[PDB]
Order: structure tokens, then C-alpha cells, then sequence
């Protein structure tokens, strides 16, 4: 029956990408003056549905000059990544209960961005090129800040078990232990999503479409339907991190409720961060996470490795 | 550079080699060694050329490999008996790749390809340095695991490193060149006795740093990285090129100069053990390296070169900056066999 | 030249690592701790020129331990011998080995 | 080298406590305060003894123990105590604070029938004595005998006979 | 006088600069001077990982419990009343 | 097991996916469709060319503190020692260390580019 | 099968091993050392060490993204070397793949193989131990004592990683 | 000794001789060297967790740590390298002879 | 209000080990008596699998020392089901 579960997991997140694409464009449009899709079904509901028809019945081009391995590979595990991420979180209970879910999903970030590099390598196109190398500088800018606020944040779990972070916020969220670093993480999602005011990666505007510019059909709906997930997962990441929400064993539909509601409510703001703000030149964004953010975050990952110490507030390891 | 941070660097250049004569844990003198190479390889290019950069990559590739060699050796050891302690290694494919790697960072042949290439890239001081400093840490660690050091392996590399180290400077020009051939057949004649008697390591050690450190902080005095460079010293400076023609004698062992004692007591320790043939071809394999250094000694100090107009403009100033431990070294280095039983202080 | 500074000065830098039998966190016991110590204790003082001959006994049980080479040599050995009696039809696992009772708590 | 002398089949059955987890932890403080001096022998023999096989006995007598204290829960206080164990169980981590009306139930009923007082915080993780009547191991590890030390400082140090010599020096 | 210059003129041109060297320089010396922290050294102490060895009792050790629930021993009182 | 079932069911999932792409819909690939996109003009010269990277010292240090991330992240159980005096004066000073590598690179001109 | 996924994955360890060893592009190599860190996250996971694995698997993800943008920036060709591009590529990787499944197939068939040391072709799963460890994480307590054991090791990469960033600096500065 | 300590000493072996048998571009060396250093972590570390070596379950950590370190000495002078010639490749690395 | 929480978590947690520590002696000597017990069956099918075979001592240990050895997961699993080894070896690691 795990394998049912497994197939709970991916399905039911696969469509929820799918009509986060009709919330995203609905949601900008009214933020626009605008009313987003809504002749394609009842309020525009069925409109992920053809697009995705519409994707994988277009015909898809392998570049004259692309490496065709890599071409390929790179969706794959755009894809595969994305969906993997989702298994340790707990909703309330994890799919895989790990003693070190969060390393892991670091990992697993990291791994994710090679599909950039690769997806823009093997296109062997001017802009495809650029796109991997602006990712490469935005990992370069990130990486580093966002593990070290996950980790002043984790000190108070006192594990990298994802199931604890429940306990550890029964009584209150972290986000008023840890405002500040939850700040800092939030705008570190937005870049490691690749998303406004940091969609650097793709960057329209300034590149006809970054590193899938030369991606058509079956291959660019896999990285849309990545990107889409890896945004609500990191949302999710962030409600469980800090927006603790009520347990109550006997009734996990609750909790499941609080946290779907409470990673909404992020994904929203994603959207609507998308629609305010202007976009970052990637020197700036590198330039934001190490000269501002990267000593916050060393003097707040002192203070938090202190704290514990100073008030008798050690968490339990177990 | 900054000199602040060139003291850093150097000061951490040789907390690794006081970190590799201070450790008990391999782990730690393996860190040494490591601490050794990130320091020294910005050193090697203070001053920056194509042929800094060329020295510092030849160097960092070469020491690079010989670590991971180290660091396999003692992980296997590990594997074979548990233990971190620097002592007898307890397994004989271990103990082969250490002395392979701790052979290429002393340079001992056949590993001693990079060592002329790298002298020669490099500026006289950071050749000092290269020479002297850096050959201390794998001969401590040599030392320290001698008795597990297989003889035949240590004395074949250590004849190689002589015969080569002859050979090689023969062919020679350039005076960096030169010095680090017969670097190798030094570190030759220093490896040769481990096996036997470390404590005539230590000694051959010691009088190869004295004589080498007076060499390069003579032709620093001098400005000279060629023969023909040093050729024009003796209208200049010629109490130099004397100094040098007595500091070549010395290098090349002859009596009664002080560097004549290692030869000596390492033929006497390798005589006690009953090798006799080994001795004998390292004593006549060294008369290449006296070749070489009559041959410099020729055209520096005892036959008179041709030299150039300009020199009269350079006969009005005189040299700036002095090397306080030079003369000293100088005595050291020449002057030192009335006292060779005291070869048991350092015992 | 293994200027001995730590035991000059009293500081323990790395020699808290050296071994397995030493302190570690928690009391947490190492895989050898028996054998090590046997070994240490009886190597201790003699030299190691002597240590290699007088112990080696505590050192070839201590290598045992770590590698299990006789261990696992005798343990192919046996279902190898099981292996062929099986082929030959001599043989048949008990039922409790072949999971037909309920193992010890 | 020798046969290793393993214990017989018969020798090493005993009655056992099959009891399931949090059955176990449910009762676990009343248990280690009931059963301490038998378990306490029990450890101390292991410890000393270094081997399974010599504590065999104090194992035995470790799981009668065991199996008396659920008996007389099961005559006294058997249904709080069931739904003690049931609340525990459906925690996956077998937590005891979801548990607290449940233990609360059990440990008055417990007090009331049988007298028995749950052990305070940082009482069960106290160091205790155990009197024995087991002669303590002479050597455990069954070591052989130390190799003899070198001789050493023989005493007073004179000068050498005729100095250094080496080679032609005098002195 | 001029410290409190540069003060000023760090927090109007580098504001995170100044947050970040006083919570890092906050981080290293309240801890010095916190009277909780031998609390959380001695809450660590008193978590019992590893199970407490019985030691064979000669007739001598009046200070070591003979069991569980003595007075005798460690007591966990002032932790439960923090 | 879980993970590696986990890990393949997803990777089948999106090469079944990738398959359905290309095969269910139909085909006219003709040279000047595959041929490289330079915005309807055909390229100048090749994206195999090097392409300077004006933050390498920013990367090389990436690295370098990416090490320090690996070293600060047994901290959480770190705090579980009795020792906490020395944990805490040890994680101080790794933090204080990277604190001063940054203020070096800044200071020298190193977070800047070209 | 899953009696030996150690030996699956350690295979698949040399293999990547072999592809990054022959020397292709840069990229491919990069691929190699990301497939072999993977496999070896996972060896080290199956023998208990889940924290060193993934922190491999970690370090070496971002080691291998600066060695992909210094690829594209100074180790570029233009026509980019695949295993299956040059005779002397493919000769090493079918070297290095024939070398693997000769030592391989030979150790699982002969009961004991020899190269240079000797291997035992029982399964991994014989020498782990039968010991519990409670309430603990071995790998964890070990490394969480790099700051109440071990100050010097602190001290001394500590040390070595601040001089690395200003050997850096120095060694491209560029005079 | 278990099969896996032979393949992951083999893969130490391949990636030595990798690194000894250079080609043209450095930055394949280099990674040559990471993958050496990969092997050795994780033999150490199937070492240390066999034998439950506790306090050595560091040791992997600290190998890594200056791993690291040499990788980016190698990136370092590889950049410096490619200025001055304008490609990686080692054929350019031929001023210093003998 | 986290430094309330999380000493009452620690209070919470000394419990939980002092409950581990009370259990502990009835599960190291059931562990003692089941290893003991699969030692002994081993010994007997071996004694039954290798009586032909020439030159071997039944039982006979690999170390020179007459001290209890903890036994390796091969011998006391060596001959046992697949299933049991899989769970034995692996089971901890796997499970999640």
C-alpha cells in the first residue's frame, strides 16, 4: 500500500501545480485591472487541463546543435527532483520520516539546479548558456545564507527531523523566535525558486527565455510543472519551519487544513511579490545575499547557538 | 603582497611543518602537510610571471597527488590495524605508498622531475625556502616511521636521487637549476642512511640547510640566476664569489670543509651495517656534483670573466640590504668538521 | 624531529583521537575496546621492538576484531559445505532456521 | 584455537514477558522501582562478568521479576492499566504526555491496591549499590600474562672512558 | 565624541552592518555573563543517555542510593521547578 | 527501500512523460526548425566559446564557505555536550573565522566583479 | 537482490569513477562526480552514516557547480568531448568498465579474490555488528564532538580555511 | 576485507592513474583529484562506522574539509593559468624545462 | 515562551530515558539469551552440515582469547532465512 501512498503524493501535487498555473494567472490579472482566464470552464477551471493538452500534443524539437542526452536528462530530473522533495515533509506525517529530512532536502535543492546548468548546456544556444550561468551565480549567492538560516532556526528543533518541528512550535510559531531569519529565508525561497524578483534563470525580458528558450512542447510543461511545485513545497517547508499549526493525533485532517491554508496563503504572496516588485540584476542579487544578508545571518546564527545556552533553553535531541 | 599577509603566509607554511613534527595523529600531520602546500603555493608566485604561475601548478599538482597517496596509506593502515598513531605501519602496501609519497614531496627520484622546473620558475628566496624549509616535514615523517620503511626501496630511490641529481647538473646553466639537482642528490645522500641511523639524517640534514642557505643568500647578494651573471660578481663583489668558491668546495664534500662530515659518518654508519658496495658508488657518483661545482667555482671566482661597461656605475653604490645570518652560515658550512663528535646534541 | 610538546607542556591536542579505547562521548564503547586494550596494556613500556613479538597474540585478536577475516572465512566455508550438502540433498535447514518458529524476544 | 562453550538449549529456557512495547513502558517507572534490586544484580553480573553466558541465572530471575509485578497488576489495577497502555499505544513515538488522565488513573489505583509509588523525576537514572554474594571476576577479560618490563636506571652516570671516541678525537 | 559619529553615520549608510556586529558581539559576551548557562550544562549532564551501572556495594559508600527512591543521590528537584 | 521506490516511481513517471512528448504528437522536423535561436537572425559563432565568468572569486569562495556550512551543521547536537563552555567558544570562533574571511574578501575588493 | 545493494552501488561508484577518469569535457566528468557522490552517499547510508553521506552528497553538489561555471569560462572547447567522441576516451572508459566487471565478476565467483589485498565475497552484511545503540546517533555524537573534543582540529582547519580565502586572493590577484 | 573496500579501492586506484595520465585541459585533473578525494572519504568513513570508532567519525569531515581547500588552490591557479594562455590545457605549462 | 517549552521538552525527555532505563535489564537478558540461543543452533546444524568434511573442529573460535566475543551479524544470521538477514542487517537503516 506505499506505493498507493506514493501515488497520493505525486498525483494530487501535480494537479494542484496545475490549477496553482490558473490561480497565478487569475490572481496577477485582478492584481492587473484584469479578470484571469475564465472562458475555458466554469471560472477558467478547466484551463491547466488544455493547457497541458495542448503542450504534450505539440510537436517537440531536439536542437540541431543540442546534446541530446543531456537534453533530455535535465527535464527528467527537474521533474523527478521536484516530486521527490515532497516525500519527507510532514503533513502532518511524512511520507518517509527521516532523522535528517532537512539535509536532505537541501541536497536535493542543490541536485535540482543542475537541470538548469545541463538543460541550458546541451540547448548549446547564446542565451541557454546565459540562463546556466546566471543559475550558477544564483546558487553562488544562496546556498550558503539558506542553510545557515535553516540551521540557527533548527537549533531550537534540536534535530534536522522535519516530524519535530510540530513539537518544537505546539505553543507558538517561530516566526517570533526567528522573525528576522524568517525574512531572510522567505526572500532566500523566492531566489531559490527562481522566481520575481529573482527569475534571473528565465528572465524573459532580458533573455527570450533563459535556459528553455530552445525547450518546446512535453519538455517545457515538465519544467513549468517543476518549477510550480518546487514553489508550493518551499512554501510548505516555510509554514512547517516557522507557521507551526495545531496536532491533534486522533484528527489529522486539522492540521492537514491549517498547513495546506497556511502554504496557500505563501504561494499567494509569491504571486503577488511576481506581480509588485521589479526584477534584480543578478550581480545585485549576489551582491544582497553576501554583503547583507550573509552577516545577519552569521551574527543571528551566533546569537541563536547562544541563546539556548544563556537561558537554559537546550532543546531535547530526541 | 602585502607584507603582513606574506608573514602570515610564511608563518603558516611553517606552523604545517611544526604541525607535522608535533602530531602524533596521522590525520593531523597529513592537515600539516596540507596547511604546507595552501600556504606555499601564493609564496611560490609572490612575484608574478607565467613562470611563477607554470612553478606553482607543477608544484600544487605534484604535492596534490603525493597527499592523497599519504592519506590512502594511512587510511589502509587504519584498515589493518585501528590506529592513528604515528609508529610502525602494519601493512606493507601502506607502508610502499607512503614512502611513495613522502618521496615525491622530498623529491627523491624517480619523483624528482618538478623540483628543477619549480626552482628555476620560482625567485632565489622562494628557492631557499622550497629547498630547505620545505624538505624538513617529510624527512621528520620519514624518520619517525623508519623502522617500517622497507631498505631496498628507500636505498634504491636514494641512489637514483644521486645518480640523477649528478647527471642532471652537469648539463646545467642556470644556477637554480642546478641548486636543486644537487638538492636531489642531497636529499639522496640524507635518505640513504635512514634506514640505518636517522640521527646522520638529521646531521646531513642540517649541514645541506647551512650550506644551501649560504649559496642562495649568496647569489641573492650577488643578483645572479645565471652563470654568466655570476661571472661579472668578481669585478663587483669579489669577497662573494670567493665565499662561494669556499661554499661550492664544502658542497661538493671535499676535506676538510664541513661537507665533508655527512659523507663521512653516513659512510661510516652504512660500513657498520655491512653495506660496502652501496657507500662506494654513492661516494664516486658524488664526484659529478664536485664536476659541476669546479665547473661554477671556474667561472665565478677562480678565472676572471669578461665584463661590462655599465659595471662602473654599479662600483659607486654599495648594497643596501644585509643578511644578517650569512656569515655565520658561511662558517658553518665550511669550517665545522673540528667538531663533528658533537654529532650526539642532537641525539 | 617529533618535538613531544604535548607531553611537554601536559596538552592533550590530538591524542584524545589516537586511539578507540580512549574516552568518547557518552561512554559509547568501541567495536574493539576489549582487544585494544589488551594490546595497549601489554605494550606498554617494552618498546616496540619487543611489543611486536611479546603481544602479538592481543594484536592478532585486536586484528581480528577489526577485520573479521577468520571470522568470515570460516563463516564461507560453512555455507559453502551447507551449500553443497543442500545440492546433494543430505541436508535440510531446521524449521526454525527456515523461519517456521517465532525467534526469542 | 578452543571450542567456544556455548550454554544448552534447556539451560537457557526461561518463562518470558510477552508483553508488547508500551505495555512495558506503561508500567515502566512502577517496574523499575518494584523490580530494581533483581535487575540491578542482573546489570551488575554483566557488567563485571563481561559475559552473557556467566549471568544467566540473574536473567532468569530478572524475567520472574517481571512476570510477578504485571501478575499482581493484572489481579489489582488490571483495566486502568489497559487503558493506560491503549492510550500510549496509538502515539507513534509512544509519548507519555498525551497519556496523563490514563497514568494518572493508573498510578492512584495502583497506590490504593498495591502501595506502589511512582519514582520522581531523576530517581530511576541513579547510580545505586547492590549487595552480592557473587565473588567479583579476578580477570574478566581473561588477559594473559603482562610481558616483563626492561631494566632500567641502573644508576650514577660517569664520564666516558676516553671521551667521544670517534675516529682521532682525543676529547 | 567621534565614536558616536561613526555610529551615526553606520547606521544611516550600513544599518545591517551595525545590527549584525552587535548581535554577533551580544552572542559572545551575555553567555559570560548569563547565570542560566551552568543550568543548561547541568541539564545536559542530567539527561540519562546511557544506563546508570550499578556499583558492588562494600559497606562503605554511604553517599551512593542502594535504590531507586532513597534519599540518597542526585536530585532532578531544581529542574523541575524551572 | 521506501526512498529508493520513492525515487524510481518519480523518474518513471517523468520519462514516461517525456516518451508520451515524444511520440504521441506529430512530427515535420526540417533543418531550419532545429536550427539554433538568435532572436531570427542565425548566430555569429558558437555557445561552446568560453564565457568569462566575472565572479570566479566569489565561486572559489563559495566553496570555501560552502565547507564551513558542512562544519557548523553538527551544532544542533553539539549543544547536547557537557562541555558547553568550549562547544559554545568553538562555534563562536568557526563563526567569527568565516565572519573575518568574509570582511577580508570585502574589504580587499573580492566580493566585486570583473 | 537487495542482499547487496552496497555492491550495486559501489559499482556504480566506479563506473562514474571511469567516466570522469577518462577525461570527456569537463561537464561529463562533472556528471560522473555527481553520479559517484550519489552512490556513495548511499553506500555510507546503507553501513549506518546518513549525516557524512548527505553531507558528501551536499559538498560535492556545490563543488561541482563552480567546476561547471569554470568549465563553460576557461575549460571550453568547441566541440565538446563525450566518452564516445575520441578513440582515447572511449579506449580508457571501456578499460576502466572491462577492469570493473573482471575484478567484479571474479571476487563474486572465486570465494576469495586477491589483487593486492585479500577480499572476501561474502556479502557486506556479515561484518556489521549485532550491537544497539539506544537513544543516540553514533555518527552524530562523533561528529558533534569536533567542539567538545576536538578544539585543535577546530583551531587548525579553522585557521587553514581563513588563509585558504586569502591564498586565494593572493594567487589571483594577478600583479 | 568486504568486496566494497575493493571497489572503492579500485576507484581510488582509477582516479590516480586518471590524474597521472593527463590529456589537455586541467579542470579534468582537478576533478580527477576531487574523485580521488571522494573515495577516501568514503572508505574512511565505512571504517570508522564498522569499527564504531566514534570520535573518528570526524576525521571524514575534516578530510573534506581540505579537500576542499585543495580544490579551490587547484581553480585558483587554473584561472591565473588560462589568462596567461588563454586555454586550460596543459601543453602551455612548458616554459620550466627539465 | 520556546525556553519554557523547551525545558519542560527536556523534563519530557528524562522521563522517556528513565522509562528506556528501567526496561533495559529484561531486554539485555532476553538479547543475551536469544543470541545464545541462535549460537547453539548454529553450532548444532554445522556439527550436522560439517561432519564429513576432514580436519574441522565443530565450535572451534577464530580468536586465540577465552573471552566472550560479541558475535558478528554473520554468525548468528549466517544460516538463517534471507528475509530475517534483510531485516537484521538492514532493517533500521530501511525503515522510515
Amino acid at each position: 500500500m506505499f506505493m498507493i501512498n506514493i501515488l497520493s503524493l505525486i498525483i494530487p501535487i501535480l494537479l494542484a501545480v496545475a490549477f496553482l498555473t490558473l490561480v497565478e494567472r487569475k490572481v496577477l490579472g485582478y492584481m492587473q485591472l484584469r479578470k484571469g482566464p475564465n472562458v475555458v470552464g466554469p471560472y477558467g477551471l478547466l484551463q491547466p487541463i488544455a493547457d497541458a493538452l495542448k503542450l504534450f500534443t505539440k510537436e517537440p524539437l531536439r536542437p540541431a546543435t543540442s546534446s541530446i542526452s543531456m537534453f533530455i536528462i535535465a527535464p527528467i530530473l527537474a521533474l523527478s527532483l521536484a516530486l521527490t522533495m515532497w516525500v519527507p515533509l510532514p503533513m502532518p506525517y511524512p511520507l518517509i520520516n527521516m532523522n535528517l529530512g532537512v539535509l536532505f532536502m537541501l541536497a536535493m535543492s542543490s541536485l535540482a539546479v543542475y537541470s538548469i546548468l545541463w538543460s541550458g548546456w546541451a540547448s548549446n544556444s547564446k542565451y541557454a548558456l546565459i540562463g546556466a550561468l546566471r543559475a550558477v551565480a544564483q546558487t553562488i549567492s544562496y546556498e550558503v545564507t539558506l542553510a545557515i538560516i535553516l540551521l540557527s532556526v533548527l537549533l531550537m528543533n534540536g534535530s534536522y527531523t522535519l516530524s519535530t518541528l510540530i513539537t518544537t512550535q505546539e505553543h507558538i510559531w517561530m516566526i517570533f523566535t526567528s522573525w528576522p531569519l524568517a525574512m531572510m529565508w522567505f526572500i532566500s525561497t523566492l531566489a531559490e525558486t527562481n522566481r520575481a524578483p529573482f527569475d534571473l534563470t528565465e528572465g524573459e525580458s532580458e533573455l527570450v527565455s533563459g535556459f528553455n528558450v530552445e525547450y518546446a512542447a512535453g519538455p517545457f510543461a515538465m519544467f513549468f510543472m517543476a518549477e510550480y511545485a518546487n514553489i508550493i513545497m518551499m512554501n510548505a517547508f516555510t509554514a512547517i519551519l516557522f507557521l507551526g499549526a495545531s496536532h491533534d493525533p486522533h484528527t489529522p485532517e486539522l492540521y492537514t487544513i491549517n498547513f495546506v491554508l497556511k502554504t496557500l496563503a505563501l504561494t499567494i504572496t509569491f504571486l503577488w511579490i511576481r506581480a509588485s516588485y521589479p526584477r534584480f540584476r543578478y550581480d545585485q542579487l549576489m551582491h544582497l545575499l553576501w554583503k547583507s544578508f550573509l552577516p545577519l545571518t552569521l551574527a543571528l546564527c551566533m546569537w541563536h547557538i547562544s541563546l539556548p545556552i544563556m537561558t537554559a533553553s537546550i532543546p531535547p535531541q530526541s | 603582497m602585502n607584507p603582513i599577509i606574506y608573514t602570515t603566509l610564511i608563518m603558516t607554511v611553517m606552523s604545517g611543518t611544526m604541525l607535522v613534527m608535533i602530531s602524533s595523529h596521522w590525520l593531523l600531520i597529513w592537515i600539516g602537510f596540507e596547511m604546507n602546500l595552501l600556504a606555499m603555493i601564493p609564496v611560490l608566485m609572490k612575484n608574478f610571471n607565467p613562470r611563477a604561475t607554470e612553478a606553482a601548478t607543477k608544484y600544487f599538482l605534484t604535492q596534490a597527488t603525493a597527499s592523497m597517496m599519504l592519506m590512502m596509506a594511512i587510511i589502509i593502515n587504519l584498515l589493518y590495524s585501528g590506529q592513528w598513531t604515528i609508529t610502525k605501519m602494519f601493512n606493507p602496501v601502506a607502508m610502499t605508498m607512503m614512502t611513495m609519497a613522502l618521496a615525491m614531496k622530498l623529491g627523491l627520484s624517480p619523483f624528482h622531475f618538478w623540483v628543477p622546473e619549480v626552482t628555476q620558475g620560482i625567485s632565489l628566496q622562494a628557492g631557499l625556502l622550497l629547498l630547505t624549509w620545505q624538505k624538513l616535514a617529510p624527512l621528520s615523517v620519514l624518520c619517525q616511521i623508519s623502522q617500517s620503511i622497507n631498505p631496498n626501496l628507500m636505498l634504491t630511490m636514494a641512489m637514483l636521487s644521486i645518480l640523477i641529481g649528478g647527471w642532471g647538473g652537469l648539463n646545467q646553466t642556470q644556477l637554480r637549476k642546478i641548486m636543486a639537482y644537487s638538492s636531489i642528490a642531497h636529499m639522496g645522500w640524507m635518505t640513504a642512511v635512514l634506514p640505518y641511523n636517522t640521527t646522520m639524517t638529521i646531521l646531513n640534514l642540517l649541514i645541506y640547510i647551512t650550506m644551501t642557505l649560504a649559496m642562495f643568500m649568496l647569489l641573492i647578494h650577488s643578483s645572479a640566476t645565471t652563470t654568466l651573471s655570476l661571472s661579472h660578481t668578481w669585478n663587483k663583489m669579489p669577497v662573494i664569489t670567493s665565499l662561494m668558491m669556499v661554499t661550492l668546495l664544502s658542497m661538493g664534500g671535499l676535506p676538510p670543509l664541513s661537507g665533508f662530515m655527512p659523507k663521512w659518518m653516513i659512510i661510516q654508519e652504512m660500513t657498520k651495517n655491512e653495506s660496502i658496495i652501496m657507500p662506494t658508488l654513492m661516494a664516486m657518483t658524488a664526484l659529478l656534483n664536485l664536476y659541476f661545482y669546479m665547473r661554477l667555482a671556474y667561472s665565478s671566482s677562480l678565472t676572471m670573466f669578461p665584463s661590462t661597461n655599465n659595471m662602473k656605475m654599479k662600483w659607486q653604490f654599495e648594497h643596501t640590504k644585509q643578511m644578517k645570518l650569512l656569515p655565520t652560515m658561511i662558517v658553518l658550512s665550511t669550517l665545522v668538521l673540528p667538531m663533528t663528535p658533537a654529532l650526539s646534541s642532537l641525539n | 624531529p617529533f618535538f613531544d610538546v604535548q607531553k611537554r607542556l601536559g596538552l592533550d591536542l590530538d591524542r584524545w583521537m589516537t586511539i578507540q579505547s580512549a574516552e568518547q562521548p557518552h561512554k559509547i564503547p568501541g567495536r574493539c575496546h576489549a582487544f585494544e586494550k589488551e594490546w595497549i596494556e601489554c605494550a606498554h613500556g617494552i618498546g616496540g621492538i619487543r611489543a611486536e613479538k611479546e603481544c602479538k597474540i592481543e594484536f592478532d585478536d585486536f586484528v581480528e576484531c577489526l577485520l573479521r577475516q577468520k571470522t568470515m572465512k570460516r563463516l564461507s566455508a560453512i555455507k559453502r559445505q551447507r551449500d553443497k550438502l543442500i545440492k546433494e540433498g543430505k541436508y535440510t535447514p531446521p524449521p526454525h532456521h527456515l523461519g517456521k518458529e517465532d525467534p526469542r524476544p | 584455537p578452543g571450542i567456544v562453550e556455548l550454554p544448552t538449549l534447556e539451560d537457557l529456557k526461561v518463562q518470558e514477558v510477552k508483553v508488547s512495547s508500551s505495555v512495558l513502558k506503561a508500567a515502566a517507572h512502577h517496574y523499575g522501582a518494584q523490580c530494581d534490586k533483581p535487575n540491578k544484580e542482573f546489570m551488575l553480573c554483566r557488567w563485571e562478568e563481561k559475559d552473557p553466558r556467566r549471568c544467566l541465572e540473574e536473567g532468569k530471575l530478572v524475567n520472574q521479576c517481571a512476570l510477578d509485578f504485571f501478575r499482581q497488576i493484572k489481579r489489582h489495577c488490571a483495566e486502568p492499566f489497559t487503558e493506560y497502555w491503549t492510550c500510549i499505544d496509538y502515539s507513534g513515538l509512544q509519548l507519555f504526555r498525551h497519556c496523563r488522565k490514563q497514568q494518572a488513573k493508573f498510578d492512584e489505583c495502583v497506590l490504593d491496591k498495591l502501595g506502589w509509588v511512582r519514582p520522581d523525576l531523576g530517581e530511576l537514572s541513579k547510580v545505586t549499590k547492590v549487595k552480592t554474594d557473587r565473588p567479583l571476576p579476578e580477570n574478566p577479560y581473561h588477559s594473559r600474562a603482562r610481558p616483563e618490563p626492561n631494566p632500567e636506571a641502573e644508576g650514577d652516570l660517569k664520564p666516558a672512558k676516553h671521551g667521544s671516541r670517534l675516529f682521532f678525537w682525543t676529547m | 565624541g567621534r565614536i558616536a559619529s561613526f555610529l551615526k553615520n553606520a547606521w544611516a549608510k550600513e544599518p545591517v552592518l551595525v545590527a549584525s556586529f552587535a548581535i554577533g558581539g551580544l552572542a559572545i559576551i551575555l553567555p559570560s555573563l548569563s547565570p542560566y548557562t551552568n543550568y543548561a550544562i547541568r541539564i545536559n549532564r542530567a539527561t540519562p543517555y546511557n544506563y546508570p551501572v550499578p556499583l558492588r556495594d562494600d559497606g562503605n559508600m554511604p553517599d551512593v542510593p542502594s535504590h531507586p527512591q532513597d534519599p540518597q543521590g542526585p536530585s532532578l528537584e531544581w529542574l523541575k521547578n524551572l | 527501500m521506501n526512498i529508493m521506490l520513492t525515487l524510481l516511481t518519480n523518474v518513471t513517471l517523468a520519462s514516461l512523460l517525456v516518451l508520451i512528448a515524444f511520440w504521441l504528437p506529430q512530427l515535420n522536423a526540417y533543418s531550419e526548425k532545429t536550427s539554433p535561436y538568435e532572436c531570427g537572425f542565425d548566430p555569429m559563432g558558437s555557445a561552446r566559446l568560453p564565457f568569462s565568468m566575472k565572479f570566479f572569486l566569489v565561486a572559489i569562495t563559495f566553496l570555501l564557505f560552502d565547507l564551513e556550512i558542512a562544519l557548523l551543521l553538527p551544532l544542533p547536537w553539539a549543544s547536547q555536550t557537557n562541555n558547553l563552555k568550549t562547544m559554545l567558544t568553538m562555534a563562536l570562533f568557526l563563526l567569527i573565522l568565516l565572519a573575518a574571511s568574509l570582511a577580508y574578501e570585502w574589504t580587499q575588493k573580492g566580493l566585486e566583479w570583473a | 537482490m537487495t542482499m547487496y545493494i552496497a555492491f550495486i552501488l559501489s559499482t556504480i561508484f566506479v563506473i562514474g569513477f571511469v567516466g570522469f577518469s577518462s577525461k570527456p569535457s569537463p561537464i561529463y566528468g562533472g556528471l560522473g562526480l555527481i553520479v559517484s557522490g550519489g552512490v556513495g552517499c548511499g553506500i555510507v547510508l546503507n553501513f549506518g552514516g546518513s549525516f557524512l553521506g548527505l553531507m558528501v552528497f551536499l559538498i560535492y553538489l556545490g563543488g561541482m557547480l563552480v567546476v561547471f561555471g569554470y568549465t563553460t569560462a576557461m575549460a571550453t572547447e568547441m566541440y565538446p568531448e563525450v566518452w564516445v567522441s575520441n578513440k582515447t576516451v572511449f579506449g580508457a572508459f571501456v578499460s576502466g568498465l572491462m577492469m570493473e566487471f573482471c575484478m567484479v565478476y571474479y571476487a563474486l565467483k572465486e570465494e576469495e579474490v586477491e589483487i593486492i589485498f585479500k577480499f572476501n565475497g561474502l556479502g557486506d552484511w556479515v561484518i556489521y555488528d549485532t550491537g544497539d545503540s539506544g537513544f543516540f546517533s553514533e555518527e552524530a555524537m562523533g561528529i558533534a564532538a569536533l567542539y567538545s573534543y576536538g578544539t585543535w582540529l577546530v583551531i587548525v582547519t579553522g585557521w587553514s580555511l581563513l588563509i585558504g580565502v586569502v591564498v586565494i586572493m593572493e594567487i589571483t590577484r594577478g600583479n | 576485507m568486504p568486496l566494497v573496500y575493493m571497489n572503492i579501492i579500485m576507484a581510488f586506484a582509477i582516479a590516480l592513474a586518471g590524474l597521472l595520465m593527463y590529456r589537455s585541459h586541467l579542470m579534468s585533473s582537478l576533478l580527477c583529484l576531487e574523485g580521488m578525494m571522494l573515495s577516501l572519504f568514503i572508505m574512511s568513513t565505512l571504517i570508522i562506522l564498522n569499527t564504531h570508532f566514534t570520535l573518528a567519525n570526524m576525521m571524514p569531515i575534516i578530510l573534506l574539509v581540505f579537500a576542499a581547500c585543495e580544490a579551490a588552490l587547484g581553480l585558483s591557479l587554473l584561472v591565473m593559468v588560462s589568462n596567461t594562455y588563454g586555454t586550460d590545457y596543459v601543453q602551455n605549462l612548458n616554459l620550466l624545462q627539465c | 515562551s520556546m525556553m519554557k517549552w523547551n525545558r519542560e521538552r527536556r523534563r519530557l525527555q528524562i522521563e522517556d530515558f528513565e522509562a528506556r532505563i528501567a526496561l533495559m535489564p529484561l531486554f539485555q537478558a532476553e538479547k543475551d539469551r536469544r543470541v545464545l540461543q541462535m549460537l547453539r543452533e548454529n553450532l548444532e546444524e554445522e556439527a550436522i552440515i560439517m561432519k564429513d568434511v576432514p580436519d574441522w573442529k565443530v565450535g572451534e573460535s577464530v580468536f586465540h582469547t577465552t573471552r566472550w566475543v560479541t558475535p558478528m551479524m554473520g554468525e548468528l544470521y549466517g544460516l538463517r532465512t534471507n528475509e530475517e538477514i534483510l531485516s537484521a542487517t538492514y532493517g533500521f537503516i530501511w525503515y522510515t
